[PDB]
């Protein structure tokens, strides 16, 4: 316990979330484009709108194999236990910024992990519909009837996860500390103890005995 | 663009800022395909793509007259052709295939491009190019599935009722060709006159299910047909019976946007609100009193 | 814009987003000037101004017949007269000039703003002005020294094939009025076979070198010309021998703009992967263990 920081991040998993915010931002203003068209501004987040229709789709097939690389660094982290259950009841505590006093916090708490679901379900309903209602590659071979389906649950997926996404981010902005961890990689031992109690203890015992494992 | 002022309709407009629409007192026009007057000659695929400066590809038999097979962007109007014994005999049914000028277009429900697919108030429901982005939505939403992409240039394109001939006062090309007259034009008001005159003499040689075609569901079409079969349209190389807007595309179009702009404003008010309320979640609130 | 959807090329038009062009099976036009029959009457220059609505200044008189001096923005064709005794006996060339109507323009290619240059299916190369911003590259890009820009709007301004004659049926103004049917219209293709016929007239009377001027390094021109001297261009007041969009103007407009946007994405990338990976650089990153 005598450092100030203590690693939270990977840079490989730095590299990749940063990745997908940029992506995130042109695809999410594109199709918000064209969900609502008084917003004409939107119509030149890929410089005219004519190549906004175009490149939409790739970045967002972009954005799924970058989440898949995410799904496949951080599910073991996000899966739902019983000890998630008193942070689902005492949410209205939790927000008030005193989780501690009522929940047990591994690495990522019970909303997180709500959040990573959604997400995650979420970017695998876009990347279907999204193939579906892509012309001219692939729209020609499904049936109209699938094709309408898609593209009013492609409309509320995408709605969905951006909803999810102003959340995100606000918490991120809320629960200080936290950007800096995603962009540098470090966490503070102290956030470590007030946010993530159990994980900080499962970290501050890996390392100390192992330490202790030497035989200094 | 509103040159004209008479625009009753514009694709991605919201409805408190309506298109101009002060020249609207004009009547409004409509074809009548008559298909028990058709021989199935291709004329009016001649006329149109004469008149239109386009050529479809020369393309292939696979076992029918049909031909192209399908509308195109090169080929905005095709014959259809049905071999039936349905009704006890040998009947060979022919339907000219196009854009239906539907007088609640869904192409139009469907487009998420401002200005890119209008309509006048005569009936004609137009694409107007430069603001399309060739999504494909109004492919979907069309109950009839008439608009066709161009790869050339990424746009829909489909039988625009002739509106640079009408719009100074002549008939269709593919109207006007019609060597049996089958295909006939005019006021709406005086088509369907003509529609129902002619609906009775086939009642009267034996057709008692003989129809006009003019769709409720999509607020009636300023291009009709006299069907001998009315009661079948899907004979008709499958001509949709009842033919709507779809439920789905209704919704997406409809309702889930003001819902989806009431969550966004909500959720920002939320979250700007919760923040001030509440205040940071720093690492000590408390080393602060 | 795009009302004629024949649009085959746009200034300032990325490549993956073509403008409309469904309608472009149209046959080419082209002008076809035989300087051997030219009187350098100055007819063309009264006519066009004429239907154009534009009048030039009343200017002077510096010593040649040739007035006003220049193409100007009020002035969209000027008769070039030549004396000469360079092929060895008096002879007095007389040409006229204007833009070339080019198949590819390096107008067009050197336009930085989105539609202001575009090339219709027939062939015809015009502004359209609503987007033009008056920085001139056009006049730069073009390998005949043809646009001209106007003072009073700050807009480029040049023979436009009386395109609003051509569109709807009619020859130009200058064509009609030429009073010896020295200028001759029609389509390319059979402009062309004129034009070879009068080659071979000439060459019958002792023009050896007589020949169509219609050059390949701008893809042809739908404004052509039939020389008594085509082995010598620069005679006819110094039209270019074989003409071709500048070298400097094909790079700065062709590879200089993606390896640009490379560099740029690549920049970003590296800068913010860069702080990602290293992470600030504070007075002391040491105390903080
Ligand atoms: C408390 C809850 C409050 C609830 C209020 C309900 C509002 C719904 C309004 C509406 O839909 O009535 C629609 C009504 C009916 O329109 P309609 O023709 O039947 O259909 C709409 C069109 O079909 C198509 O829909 P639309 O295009 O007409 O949408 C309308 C609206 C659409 O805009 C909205 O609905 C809300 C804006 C949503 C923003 C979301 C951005 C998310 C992106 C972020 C991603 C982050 C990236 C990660 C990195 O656009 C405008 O009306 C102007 C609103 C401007 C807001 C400016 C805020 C900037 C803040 C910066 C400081 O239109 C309106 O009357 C004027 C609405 C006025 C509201 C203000
Ligand atoms: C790792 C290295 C990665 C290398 C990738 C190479 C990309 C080059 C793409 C390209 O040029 O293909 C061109 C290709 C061919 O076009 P072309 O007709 O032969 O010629 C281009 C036109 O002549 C004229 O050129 P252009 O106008 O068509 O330029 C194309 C491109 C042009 O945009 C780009 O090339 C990159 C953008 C550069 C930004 C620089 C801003 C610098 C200003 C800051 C100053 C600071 C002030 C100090 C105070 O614009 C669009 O394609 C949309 C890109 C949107 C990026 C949005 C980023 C916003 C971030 C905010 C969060 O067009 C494309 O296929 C779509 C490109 C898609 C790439 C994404
Ligand atoms: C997973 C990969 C994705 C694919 C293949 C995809 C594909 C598409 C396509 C083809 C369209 C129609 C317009 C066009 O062609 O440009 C579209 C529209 C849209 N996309 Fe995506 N997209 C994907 C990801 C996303 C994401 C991540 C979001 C949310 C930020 C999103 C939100 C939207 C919205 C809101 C629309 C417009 C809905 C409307 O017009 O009402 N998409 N998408
Ligand atoms: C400016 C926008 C964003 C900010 C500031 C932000 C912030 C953060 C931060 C600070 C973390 C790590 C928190 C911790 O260490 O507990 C995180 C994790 C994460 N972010 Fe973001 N984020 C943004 C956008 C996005 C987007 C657009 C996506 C994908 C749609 C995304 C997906 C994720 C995922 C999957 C995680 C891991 C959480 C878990 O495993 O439960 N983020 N984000
Ligand atoms: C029922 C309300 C659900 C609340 C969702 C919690 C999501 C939540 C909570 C946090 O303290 C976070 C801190 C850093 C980054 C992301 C965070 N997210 O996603
Ligand atoms: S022109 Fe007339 S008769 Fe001939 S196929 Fe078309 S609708 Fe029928
Ligand atoms: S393809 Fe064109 S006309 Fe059709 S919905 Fe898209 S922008 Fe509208
Ligand atoms: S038939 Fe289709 S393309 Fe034509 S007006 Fe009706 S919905 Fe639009
Ligand atoms: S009304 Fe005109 S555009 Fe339509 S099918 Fe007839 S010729 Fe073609
Ligand atoms: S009108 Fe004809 S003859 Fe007269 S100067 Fe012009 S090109 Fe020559
Ligand atoms: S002066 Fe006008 S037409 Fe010429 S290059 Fe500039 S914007 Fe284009
Ligand atoms: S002569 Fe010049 S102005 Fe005319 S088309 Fe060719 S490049 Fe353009
Ligand atoms: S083609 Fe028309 S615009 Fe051109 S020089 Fe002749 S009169 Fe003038």
């Amino acid at each position: 316990s005598k450092s100030k920081m203590i690693v939270r991040t990977k840079f490989i998993d730095r590299a990749c979330h940063w990745t997908v915010v940029i992506c995130f931002f042109l695809v999410a203003l594109s199709g918000i484009s064209f969900f609502f068209p008084t917003l004409q501004w939107l119509t030149q987040t890929f410089g005219t709108p004519q190549m906004g229709r175009i490149l939409h789709p790739f970045f967002g097939i972009a954005i799924f194999v970058a989440l898949m690389f995410m799904f496949v660094r951080f599910v073991h982290h996000n899966i739902p236990d019983k000890k998630d259950i008193p942070w689902l009841l005492n949410i209205v505590e939790v927000l008030k910024g005193n989780e501690h006093k009522v929940a047990d916090v591994g690495k990522y708490n019970a909303g997180q992990k709500m959040m990573f679901w959604s997400i995650m379900s979420m970017i695998f309903v876009l990347l279907v519909t999204g193939v579906i209602i892509w012309r001219p590659y692939f729209a020609q071979y499904f049936p109209m009837q699938v094709v309408r389906y898609s593209l009013l649950i492609h409309a509320a997926a995408g709605i969905i996860l951006i909803h999810a996404i102003l959340i995100h981010m606000y918490m991120a902005f809320w629960v200080k500390g936290s950007i800096k961890g995603m962009i540098e990689g470090k966490v503070s031992r102290r956030w470590a103890k007030k946010h993530h109690p159990r994980w900080y203890r499962e970290i501050e015992k890996a390392e100390a005995k192992k330490e202790s494992e030497e035989g200094i | 663009a509103m040159e004209t002022q008479d625009i009753i309709k514009r694709s991605a407009t919201n409805s408190i800022t309506p298109p101009s629409q002060v020249r609207d007192y004009k009547a409004e026009v409509a074809k009548l395909i008559d298909v028990s007057t058709c021989i199935g000659c291709k004329a009016c695929q001649v006329a149109c793509s004469e008149w239109n400066d386009i050529r479809d590809e020369v393309g292939h038999c696979v076992g029918v007259y049909d031909n192209p097979a399908d509308l195109s962007a090169k080929s905005w109007t095709v014959m259809r052709f049905s071999e039936t014994e349905q009704n006890g005999k040998l009947e060979w049914l022919i339907r000219k295939d196009g854009c239906m000028h539907c007088e609640d277009p869904g192409c139009l429900k469907a487009c998420p491009s401002a200005g890119a697919i209008i309509q006048y108030a005569n009936g004609i429901v137009d694409f107007q190019s430069e603001n399309c982005i060739g999504c494909g939505y109004c492919i979907a939403g069309c109950p009839f599935n008439i608009p066709r992409l161009n790869k050339e240039d990424n746009r829909v394109y489909k039988c625009t009722l002739c509106v640079d001939r009408v719009s100074v006062g002549q008939e269709p090309a593919c109207v006007k060709t019609c060597p049996t007259g089958a295909i006939h034009f005019g006021t709406k008001k005086e088509m369907l006159e003509l529609a129902e005159q002619r609906v009775a003499k086939l009642k009267a040689r034996g057709y008692e299910h003989a129809g006009v075609y003019n769709p409720e569901g999509v607020g009636g079409t300023h291009v009709m047909y006299v069907l001998h079969h009315a009661d079948q349209p899907e004979l008709y190389h499958g001509l949709p019976k009842d033919p709507k807007i779809d439920t789905s595309v209704s919704l997406w179009k409809g309702a889930l946007k003001p819902l989806a702009a009431a969550g966004f404003i909500a959720t920002f008010a939320g979250l700007i609100f919760h923040y001030i309320g509440i205040g940071p979640n720093k690492e000590v609130d408390d080393d602060e009193e």
